[PDB]
């Protein structure tokens, strides 16, 4: 679920 | 090198290869001059960190890419959670080819490790998955493996049609299509006397998948003795499955 996305992974991803 | 249009488009997010191995050498230094003489990392939870950082680099390389950047973000998880470790044994084994000696591995860093020491201190595991990519890069050296069919096979791991539940899966599908036919092209027009070069290539991806499986195991039992460092990227994309 949420639980195992990986957090940096999407936050990385998520930057503009 | 004749080079197709789309190979130079792909070619244009390639990092300064000295200097991101510079970099994470830096990086490195950093982290054991942050630390005591006593809490400094061990050999594997350095590694570790090398590991993490070039797979930093990787997602750099892929966010900012053609046709990667124009996916949504969830799409982008979605692949990159089904490639990463094959595209850090990819790079590890361009790497290899283009910096390396046979003898001994040339790390990110641009540190070179007998394979000598590495047969005489790790263990079967490992041991093991050296020799499997030891035989891949063989197989690059040989067919003189280089920059724009390296390009070529990134994409192609990186947009596989092995992910379920894309919101753009055309858009995979025109990667394999396109990027297969640009390969070709290249081999067939800049290697002409390796009439099978293309498909030799291709030989190789699942080859690739297999190694970074196996890494994977490997990275997962290192992880159950608790021996992987955390908080980072390296470890959640061992969770994530
Ligand atoms: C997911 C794929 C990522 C590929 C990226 C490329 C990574 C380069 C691999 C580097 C190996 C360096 C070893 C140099 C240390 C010299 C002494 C030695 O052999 O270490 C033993 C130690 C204990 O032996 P041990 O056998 O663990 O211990 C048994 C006895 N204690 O060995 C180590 O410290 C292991 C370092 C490897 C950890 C890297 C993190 C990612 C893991 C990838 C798995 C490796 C893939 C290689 C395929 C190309």
């Amino acid at each position: 679920g949420a639980a195992s996305r990986p957090a940096i992974l999407y936050a990385l991803l998520s930057s503009s | 090198a004749s080079i197709p249009h789309l190979i130079l488009e792909l070619l244009k997010c390639e990092p300064d290869e000295p200097q991101v191995q510079a970099k994470i050498m830096a990086y490195l230094q950093q982290e054991q001059a942050n630390r005591s003489k006593h809490e400094k990392l061990s050999t594997f939870g350095l590694m570790c960190k090398m590991a993490d950082q070039t797979l930093f680099s990787i997602v750099e390389w892929a966010r900012s890419s053609i046709f990667f950047r124009e996916l949504k973000v969830d799409d982008q998880m979605k692949l990159l959670q089904n490639c990463w470790s094959e595209l850090l044994i990819l790079d590890h084994i361009y790497r290899q080819v283009v910096h390396g000696k046979e003898g001994s591995i040339f790390l990110v860093t641009g540190q070179q490790v007998d394979y000598s020491i590495i047969a005489s201190q790790a263990g079967a595991t490992l041991n093991n998955l050296m020799s499997h990519a030891q035989e891949l890069v063989a197989k690059l050296r040989s067919l003189q493996f280089d920059q724009r069919e390296f390009v070529c096979l990134k994409f192609l791991v990186l947009f596989s049609l092995d992910v379920k539940n894309l919101e753009n899966f055309q858009l995979v599908e025109g990667v394999q299509e396109q990027v297969n036919a640009a390969l070709l092209d290249y081999t067939m027009c800049n290697y002409p006397q390796q009439t099978e070069k293309f498909g030799q290539l291709l030989l190789r991806l699942p080859e690739i998948r297999a190694i970074s499986m196996q890494a994977e195991e490997y990275l997962y039992y290192k992880h159950l003795n608790g021996d992987v460092p955390y908080n980072n990227l390296l470890i959640e994309m061992l969770h994530a499955k």
